[PDB]
């Protein structure tokens, strides 16, 4: 029962 | 049992983003959502195995990274199941079916709270101003938002970006998209790093781990949404001669001398034992030589961490005397 998507991040 | 939509009095509805920093954005690459909230009546006249629909905006998807998801029941505070609902991706179209439910109790109200995500398929570009539509029944609800995507990451000729296009929850594996010198630069000796060792999650690179590698021709756009829907249309160069796995849960993958963007499509695995889908996390870095006599080099990196949300469906209905 999960919707998955994703995060970009910069260092 | 037959369509009841005629039946259904939506007494509420909203459109709301995820996060409350960005109003009127939609940051997909934060992975901000979209949560359709509803409530309706259901008319007593309803029987079991009616059935009702519920609509997302054309320009999303219940889910981003899966195309395989289960639509919450709507179930009441005693647990009992009131309806089931299937999703038809086609018409990004939710239907729902009563249950025995219906025939047993009275003046039924429910309400669902539906998360969703941009449709990168839909979306390919930065800023894109959209009206999305939601519905539930007959009623529908609008809202204007613009989607907004991210941008490489760059120290002089290194520059780079990256995203998590897929997850695979029963083979545990991740797919990430990177892009590489999207800024088209004289990058000089580029080298990629690929690495599961992140600072919040992790992933594992080993020699199982599936590397793909396509050149961006001088015609050719890259999509913002970093996401490529057909791989076929890029140049495949792939040579796993110059992938080389590192010492350190990574690999690294010689480039040379490049003035033109490159596409990474890397499917690697996560730790089945994780209890936390945040913890899996993808590192990427670009190094270039900015120095040919001294070999000073520069560095910029990327990483990616996977996310997810939750929908619901409460309902209640009256036990006649
Ligand atoms: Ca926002």
């Amino acid at each position: 029962g999960f919707f998955f998507s994703a995060r970009g991040h910069r260092p | 049992g037959s369509n009841v939509n005629h039946l259904i009095k939506v007494t509420d509805q909203s459109i709301t983003e995820g996060y409350d920093d960005s109003d009127g954005i939609i940051k997909a690459h934060d992975a901000e959502n979209l949560i359709y909230d509803v409530t309706f009546e259901v008319d007593d006249k309803v029987k079991s195995g009616d059935t009702m629909t519920v609509n997302i905006d054309k320009n999303t998807v219940p889910s981003d990274l899966t195309d395989s998801f289960a639509i919450p029941k709507i179930k009441d505070n005693s647990g009992e199941i009131i309806a089931t609902g299937t999703y038809d991706n086609t018409n990004k179209q939710i239907t729902y079916t009563f249950t025995d439910y219906v025939d047993k109790y009275e003046n039924i109200k429910a309400h669902l709270k539906l998360t969703s995500y941009i449709d990168k398929s839909k979306v390919p570009n930065n800023n894109t101003k959209l009206d999305v539509e939601y519905k539930t029944a007959l009623s529908s609800v609008n809202k204007t938002i613009t989607v907004e995507y991210q941008k490489p990451n760059e120290n002089r000729t290194a520059n780079l970006q990256s995203m998590f296009t897929n997850i695979d929850t029963k083979n545990h594996t991740v797919e990430q998209t990177i892009y590489i010198n999207p800024l088209r630069y004289s990058a000089k000796e580029t080298n990629v790093n690929i690495s599961g060792n992140g600072d919040e999650g992790s992933t594992i690179i080993d020699d199982s781990t599936i590397i793909k590698v396509y050149k961006v021709g001088d015609n050719q756009n890259l999509p913002d949404s970093n996401r490529i829907y057909d791989y076929s249309e890029y140049e495949d160069v792939t040579n796993d001669d110059y992938a080389q796995l590192g010492n350190n849960n990574d690999v690294n993958i010689n480039f040379g001398n490049i003035d033109s963007p490159y596409i990474i499509k890397v499917i690697s695995k996560y730790d089945p034992n994780k209890d936390d889908y945040t913890t899996i996390q993808q590192t990427v870095t670009m190094q270039t030589t900015i120095n040919e006599y001294t070999g000073e080099f520069r560095t910029a990196s990327y990483d990616n961490t996977i996310a997810f949300s939750t929908s619901s469906g409460q309902g209640q209905g009256d036990l006649p005397p």
